[PDB]
DNA sequence: ATATTGTGCAAAATGACAAAG
RNA sequence: CUAAGAGUAC
DNA sequence: CTTTGTCATTTTGCAGGTACTCTTATTCAATAT
């Protein structure tokens, strides 16, 4: 059945912030990709069965974080950098509020 | 003036067919929409023309416009909007997640 | 439109409305910090009525006869008359009392009572009434100082903003203004003794349950009040000389430079 | 069975910082240069190395892992390639931006025209947000037409002090299609601007200008809005007949490959020019298939193609049709019937959905004995349970595994089980205009295909029983059941915030009856006394 | 050389352990991961200062999850070898190559084409030394070297060392 | 800031790029800024003694160089349990190359090098080297050229060499 | 403050900014023939001193964007010879409360 | 964190849980109750975790802090056991 | 004989253009 | 499988 | 001589939410290996 965007706007107005994200995560699609610290870009190679994490061109193998996100947002953050757009993610505050 | 004056336009239009609306809720549109110091409309020549996070931004409409400028701008988006965290997949920080739960080792010894 | 407008509108535990961008829309919520379901429509006492009317509502002489009050209504009311110290509380609450009556018909220029407010005092003044069988016969147990004091502490004790400093300060006195107005348009002297007739206890019960449902009336830090709003808004809306329903609020919310009806009204 | 085990640290996204890839960092991140246009070799059985399915972007095939992370395609995120264009091409969705940075910029020394000796220029620069001071900086610069080398000294209009302006005249810049034509006035020379000499004016600006234009020095730079190295995303983003993404890199790379040759062979400028041209074209329609004025690109079988702009925009997008709203498991759909001997507060689920829909449940001391019960039942009859998850992360189906025998649940394990009576379940109607059109509700399994609710609810939800449909939604965690049972449910709904009165009341056939019954003429004997006191559930016992 | 640095660690803990000795636990998995460690970043990492009282906050319950977050920060004693410093150790190994010299936790591998020339690697003596016109470095014999190289992995740091330069040697 | 990329000069103790969280200032956990004080052999070594009998203190309630090592590896054992392979060899290195004994010798050279107002990890050196004349000092520590005077650096050499015990 | 008949010659504007710390300020007067400020719609705006600014963004731990905007050209800031930065407060007759304190800062 | 915590001599905040709060305390104990963690109150023969939580709340067992975030991010500590339940 | 290639708002932005200094 | 179209329910 | 405000054009992005069923169609044809 399609959540659209205004029963996820009910359940904001609702409060219910983790049944939101219940819903659009595990009941939908979670996908746990890796990142790594210096660009925040998805292009780790991870190999976890032999437990390597490698960023090439930033050359590090331990500044990398798993993230669990939208198959969907990936795909959506994917088809922006194939489009020159660099989405960088990033686990840390920058800035002050 | 022009905020009154908004206001009682809104609730004219609530209150010409007999419906009745609690004023806190009009009063918080009209808050919004003259907040800048302008009329702000609710369109996405008002609204969304602010610098509030590009992924909300773009999740209302010219989506892909709001990407390139974004990505020209470098702009950085803070992901404190419902939106940002919508499409991250994370709790928003709204109701039950406005907040942080943690434990207090100390209160757990002195139950036991 | 509205509620992408109106989604990431907030209130927080400082109690402002704010954005995502910690913008301030509200330096309180709804302008009083209360929840809207708790809000029921209660009439303002002072506000109406002649100013004969009001005197004998409220005023109290205990030094004339022409507003008096009869010594049956409570137990020391042979003693009251005569007194300065207490004519002294009677004269600053009847001052009071004037005060919110001419603050009150300035913000209401049409003069209407009638106003959601938070706290339904009529219900516990019946709650109580039923509760500790009052007869209205017997003379009453409070003293004239009771009254007043607690009502004034009652007043003190209505916290909306927590904070500790004049601005904060100011602005929860601000904020239970109007709340503070009713309540002493309720629990006169005159009122209290005559036309309720409380006890001691049945006094003190009403003051603890006001207090108990004024704060249970408070609106809760997180609520999403922006996407509350634009719901309530938009609801109605499908529901539905000059225009008027989804057209006008079309012409609206979309600032339109020129509009179907643009009519100017002179006094 | 999910993703298996990952040692790295597990955070939160906090902040995206948007930019511009580099072509270095193009080339960096890639891990296969694309330089075929064909997909499948001549075998037709494997994928062209070299081709747009290079095995180290990913495994096209479920059943060989990716040649570059060695997952399978439930773990390998994809992985870019990139396509070395043999000539620089405008970003589509840049253009304008670029028109208009060439326009504040001067285009032979590649310096901002109007220095802060310039009187507006001072508050042109003191504004704070990027967008204002770059809209300030083009409207007061577009019209100024020559370098200026030497101006006016902000002292006084007297001396003249000479910045470092080479003195020439700047053009004015049209757009006509995909290139920009830029007139020069006449001593007016028309001629195309080339991206090349856009690119190297680009490069050219100094830091201190472009970062008051607007741009990053270290995340945007002007010059990164001129492709040189395209990305080429894996073949999850374009899925297998090919999609249309992967036709868009195939035409790219044919254009690609017929510029390189007729550059390395020598021809004509014309036929450069127009490989260029279509190079551009391609690469366009490649992102964004729906400009104005210039003809769509059309696919084979003569339909437009799906650009990347037409995959993120509309309401069948990434953003709104995937991330703001998208379909959701454990959820039901039927139709709805009233029930008089209903509670308020609960919503009849047929016996089917409540054999489909399920609940996980950690076993615990407290349920061991009820959750062994339910899997002893098995899937096909209610109450049951329909799967047992182990601590390890592995799935055993209560169906062909009664054969194994019976399972020795322990503390730890998940059993997802039937939704029983009173669990806490989602409820709404659509439209679903206010939070009250979507309430929690407790289930009570009945015998028939339809849900069952309350009269009294039926006002927030405006719902009838002329053939209306509604969902359910069925948490699946204890925190979720938790905040929908004491936030959602429907007791709790009873007064609205919308303005300040109840939202349910007394209606239909109720109503009428209690008019009818609360009349002086009404009275009632003794027998149906007793059967109206029994039917009232808290009754006190007292006639 | 030794340090001591003030150093954090975010450890997670499952909802079963939140009991009495939640504090205990946090204490002991800091240690049997930092004690004895090595990181690229800070070196060898020895030892853990100030046992008494390490601070370790609240923690954070993540959400959907149920397990707790604590961000343990604590002092730790570190041996960060840096490039171009001179230190004293003893030789454990010789071979072809070079030698390995003992400093601290770490092993530098001085090569055979940083030495003088007239020190040259000898097989024949047991164990195998290198012996020069004055002086022969064996096994378990006192050097001082200078590190002038230094390549930062995670899990094994390796270093350079020298003895070319005058006042190298035998001690 | 939140650079891409880094770019950094080749760490090198003569130019005393120690390292950008390697610098004289260092935010302590209390959110104060403190100098990076640097542990010599000796004091590195009673630093970590000190560690390790208070925290067999908090257990129980909860000199020769052969006789010091056996203690050592005694109390090794008793307080810590495994993956102390590093740990041994960073102590018993310490015992064999420890330039002095208790705290009152390591006190009163800490404080001599303060006197000099040096760069704290000069003055480790300084204390971890046993050198004996002052072109040696100066030879073994680029660091120190055009910093300190020729003969204050040899006289401090000197009573540090006295200080030497065992 | 300037007040004029009908309008000012676009080249007498450009030296309207004179010398700091001197301001000067043109009303036209058929703008000034009714005060604005007296209608029931406009409420009381009270600028508020450099203390007053401090004191308000410490107690509601602002910044000096996060507050509500007024355009400094807006006919009660001509009014009140309001300067960028500067803080008014405006006390409004609310109807949910009898009195309601906000404040703009003048951008 | 030093200059975000607010002293908590000082806190400004109400001293009585919201909706929120208490929906999510028990959502957090109801689920630490499932996943076998101790419990520090008799059981009267309850055996659903939430119903658990909230006999744990009750009488004020439950070993959580909220950590309210100001706007500006700054945050208040506000034990479970300190704040009044009200609603 | 078969694969390969020849729509209607309505706001915003922009351009043309008679008056003004 | 994908896409387009048509009809339809509230 | 250049502004300057001003109209008249050009863009240009959008257009409720869920849900069900069925039907057709996937470049035509000419050329060369
Ligand atoms: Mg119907
Ligand atoms: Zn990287
Ligand atoms: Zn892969
Ligand atoms: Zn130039």
């Amino acid at each position: 059945l399609r959540f659209g965007e205004m029963e996820r706007d009910c359940m904001i107005a609702h409060g219910a912030a983790s049944f939101l994200k219940e819903r659009l995560m595990e009941a939908s699609d979670a996908f746990r990709v890796h990142i790594c610290g210096i660009c925040g870009l998805m292009t780790v190679i991870a190999k976890l069965n032999h437990n390597q994490f490698e960023c090439k061109g930033c050359d590090n193998k331990i500044d990398i974080y798993q993230i669990h996100i939208p198959y969907a947002a990936k795909l959506l953050f994917q088809e922006l950098m194939a489009m020159n757009i660099t989405p960088r993610l990033y686990t840390d505050r920058s800035r002050d509020f | 003036a022009g905020r009154a004056a908004l206001y009682k336009e809104v609730y004219n239009v609530i209150a010409s067919d007999g419906s009745y609306v609690n004023y806190r809720h009009m009063a918080l549109l009209v808050d919004v929409m003259t907040t800048q110091g302008g009329l702000t409309s609710v369109t996405r020549h008002g609204f969304n023309r602010s610098n509030t996070g590009a992924l909300m931004r773009c999740s209302f409409e010219e989506t892909v416009e709001i990407l390139f400028e974004a990505g020209a701008s470098a702009e950085l988006d803070d992901c404190r909007g419902v939106s940002e965290n919508v499409i991250l997949g994370q709790m928003a920080p709204i109701g039950t997640g406005a907040f942080d739960v943690m434990i207090d080792e100390e209160s757990l010894v002195k139950y036991m | 439109r509205l509620v992408k407008a109106l989604e990431d509108i907030m209130v927080h535990y400082d109690n402002t409305t704010r954005n995502s961008l910690g913008n301030v829309i509200q330096f309180i919520y709804g302008e009083d910090g209360m929840d809207a379901a708790h809000i029921e429509k209660q009439s303002l006492d002072t506000i109406g009525g002649s100013d004969a009317a009001f005197e004998k509502r409220y005023r109290v002489d205990l030094l004339n006869t022409d507003h008096t009050l009869d010594p049956s209504l409570l137990e020391s009311g042979s003693e009251i008359l005569g007194d300065l110290k207490l004519q002294v509380l009677l004269d600053e609450e009847y001052k009071q009392l004037v005060k919110d009556r001419k603050f009150l018909r300035e913000v209401f220029v049409d003069g209407e009572a009638n106003w959601p407010l938070p706290v339904n005092i009529r219900r516990i003044i019946q709650n109580a009434q039923q509760t500790f069988h009052i007869d209205h016969t017997k003379p009453s147990d409070l003293t004239i100082k009771d009254i007043v004091l607690g009502v004034k502490d009652l007043q003190e004790n209505l916290l909306v903003l927590r904070g500790k400093n004049e601005i904060i300060q100011n602005a929860q006195r601000d904020a239970v203004t109007l709340f503070c107005c009713l309540l002493r348009s309720r629990l006169a002297t005159r009122r209290v003794l005559q036309e309720y007739r409380l006890t001691k206890q049945a006094f003190d019960w009403v003051l603890s349950n006001i207090e108990a449902q004024f704060l249970r009336s408070v609106v809760h830090p997180g609520e999403m009040v922006g996407v509350l709003a634009a719901q309530s808004i938009g609801e109605p809306a499908t529901q539905m000389k000059v225009t008027s329903g989804v057209p006008r609020l079309k012409e609206i919310l979309n600032v339109a430079k020129n509009m179907k009806t643009p009519s100017l009204t002179v006094y | 069975v999910g993703q298996q085990y990952s040692s790295a640290p597990l955070r939160t996204v906090k902040e995206v910082q948007f930019g511009l890839f580099s072509p270095e960092e193009v080339r960096a991140i890639s891990v296969a240069k694309i330089r075929f246009p064909e997909t499948m070799d001549e075998t037709q059985t494997r994928a062209k190395i070299g081709g747009l399915n290079d095995p180290r972007l990913g495994s096209i095939d479920r059943n060989l892992k990716c040649q570059t992370c060695q997952e399978g395609m439930n773990e390998c995120p994809g992985h870019f390639g990139h396509i070395d264009l043999a000539k620089p091409v405008f970003h589509v969705g840049f253009i304008a931006k670029i028109k208009k940075v060439c326009e504040c910029v001067c285009m032979h020394c590649g310096k901002l025209l109007l220095d802060e000796h310039n009187e507006l220029m001072r508050q042109a620069l003191a504004i704070k947000d990027s967008k204002k001071r770059f809209a300030a900086i083009w409207t007061l610069c577009k019209t100024k037409m020559v370098c200026e080398t030497d101006v006016p000294s902000e002292d006084d209009p007297t001396q003249l002090v000479s910045r470092g302006g080479c003195g020439n005249t700047q053009p004015t810049i049209r757009k006509d299609g995909l290139k920009l034509v830029g007139s020069w006035k006449k001593d007016p020379e028309l001629r195309v601007l080339s991206t090349e000499e856009i690119l190297n004016i680009f490069k050219h600006i100094s830091v201190k200008d472009f970062t008051s234009l607007g741009f990053n020095e270290v995340f945007s730079r002007p010059e990164w809005m001129i492709l040189t190295c395209l990305p080429v995303p894996p073949p999850p983003v374009r899925p297998s007949g090919e999609d249309d993404l992967t036709f868009k890199l195939a035409d790219i790379l044919k254009a690609n490959i017929s510029l390189e040759t007729l550059e390395h062979n020598g021809a004509p400028h014309h036929a450069i020019e127009e490989a260029e041209s279509l190079l551009q074209f391609h690469v366009a329609t490649y992102m964004d298939n729906d400009i104005a004025g210039q003809p769509q690109a059309l696919q084979k079988s003569g339909r437009p193609v799906k650009s990347i702009r037409a995959r993120l925009k509309g309401k069948e997008g990434r953003i709104r049709g995937n991330l703001m709203g998208k379909r959701v498991d454990f959820s039901a759909r039927t139709v709805i019937s009233g029930d008089p001997n209903l509670e308020l507060d609960q919503v009849g689920v047929p016996k089917s959905i409540a054999k489909t829909l399920t609940y996980p449940e950690v076993v615990t001391p407290y349920n061991i004995d009820r959750l062994t019960q339910l899997v002893r039942n098995g899937p096909n009859e209610h109450p049951g349970a329909k799967y047992v998850i182990r601590d390890s992360g592995d799935r055993i189906d209560l169906r062909y595994s009664k054969r194994a025998g019976d399972i020795q649940l322990q503390y730890g394990w998940k059993v997802e089980r039937h939704i029983m009576d009173n669990d806490p379940v989602l409820f709404n109607r659509q439209p679903s205009l206010h939070k009250m059109s979507m309430m929690a509700h407790r289930v009570k399994v009945i015998p028939y295909s339809t849900f069952r609710l309350n009269l009294s609810v039926t006002s927030p939800y405006n719902a009838d029983f002329d053939g209306d449909e509604m969902n359910l939604h069925v948490p699946q965690s204890e925190e979720t059941r938790a905040e929908l049972s004491q936030l959602c449910a429907v007791p709790l709904q009873i007064v609205s915030p919308q303005s300040n009165k109840p939202c349910m009341g007394i209606v239909q056939d109720t109503l009428c009856g209690i008019r009818k019954l609360t009349l002086r003429d009404t009275f009632i004997e003794l027998d149906q006394v007793l059967n109206m006191l029994y039917w009232v559930p808290d009754w006190d016992g007292v006639i | 050389m030794f340090f001591i640095k003030d150093l954090s660690l975010n450890i997670t803990l499952h909802p079963s352990f939140f009991g009495p000795r939640m504090k205990q636990y946090l204490k002991t998995k800091l240690l049997e991961e930092v004690e004895g460690s090595c990181t690229g970043k800070f070196g060898y990492i020895l030892c853990v200062l100030d046992y008494d009282n390490i601070d370790i906050q609240r923690g954070r319950i993540l959400p959907t999850d149920g397990s707790a977050e604590f961000n343990v920060k604590y002092r730790a004693v570190v041996f960060k070898p840096f490039k171009g410093e001179v230190v004293d150790g003893t030789v454990v190994s010789c071979s072809q190559h070079g030698f390995e010299v003992q400093v601290g936790p770490m092993k530098v591998f001085v090569t055979k084409h940083l030495m003088p020339q007239d020190l040259t690697f000898n097989a024949g003596s047991n164990p195998p030394s290198y012996q020069s016109s004055e002086d022969v470095i064996t096994i378990k014999s006192r050097i001082r070297v200078k590190i002038e190289g230094c390549i930062s992995q995670v899990s094994s740091i390796h270093a350079i060392g020298s003895i070319k330069e005058d006042y190298l040697g035998a001690i | 800031r939140r650079r891409l990329k880094k770019v950094e000069e080749e760490e090198n103790a003569a130019t005393l790029q120690l390292g950008q969280e390697f610098q004289l200032k260092q935010i302590n956990h209390q959110g104060e800024e403190e100098e990076l004080i640097a542990l010599n052999l000796s004091e590195a070594r009673l630093v970590i003694k000190e560690a390790l009998v208070e925290r067999r203190r908090a257990f129980k309630r909860s000199e020769t160089r052969e006789k010091e090592l056996e203690s050592i590896d005694v109390l090794l054992e008793q307080t810590t349990g495994g993956n102390n392979k590093d740990l041994k060899n960073t102590m018993q290195y310490l015992t064999n190359f420890s330039r002095f004994r208790d705290q009152e010798t390591v006190g009163a050279v800490i404080q001599l090098l303060k006197s000099t107002g040096l760069h704290p990890f000069e003055v480790a050196q300084l204390g971890s080297l046993a050198c004996d004349t002052a072109d040696e000092a100066k030879t073994l520590i680029p660091s120190l050229n055009n910093k300190i005077s020729d003969d204050e650096l040899e006289r401090i050499l000197k009573e540090l060499s006295n200080l030497e015990t065992l | 403050i300037f007040v004029y008949q009908n309008n000012i010659t676009p080249s007498a504007m450009k030296l309207v900014p004179s010398i700091p710390p001197a301001t000067i300020e043109t009303f036209n007067e058929a703008a000034l023939v009714v005060n604005i400020t007296h209608h029931e719609l406009v409420p009381k705006h009270i600028r508020l001193s450099s203390d007053e600014k401090r004191e308000l963004l410490k107690r509601y731990r602002l910044k000096e964007s996060q507050l509500p905007r007024i355009q400094r050209a807006d006919p009660v800031a001509l009014y009140l010879g309001l300067k960028r930065g500067e803080v008014v407060k405006i006390i409004r007759k609310s109807e949910t409360s009898g009195r309601y304190a906000s404040y703009r800062i003048c951008m | 964190l030093k200059e975000k915590a607010i002293p908590k001599d000082q806190r400004a905040t109400t001293p009585y849980m919201t909706k929120y709060e208490r929906a999510r305390i028990l959502g957090t104990r109801a689920l630490q109750i499932s996943m076998n963690a101790p419990v520090f109150v008799d059981l009267e023969g309850e055996t659903d975790p939430l119903r658990i939580a909230m006999k744990e709340l009750a009488e004020k067992k439950i070993p959580l802090v909220i950590r309210r975030y100001l706007p500006d991010g700054s945050f208040e500590d506000w034990s479970v056991e300190e704040l009044i339940v009200d609603l």
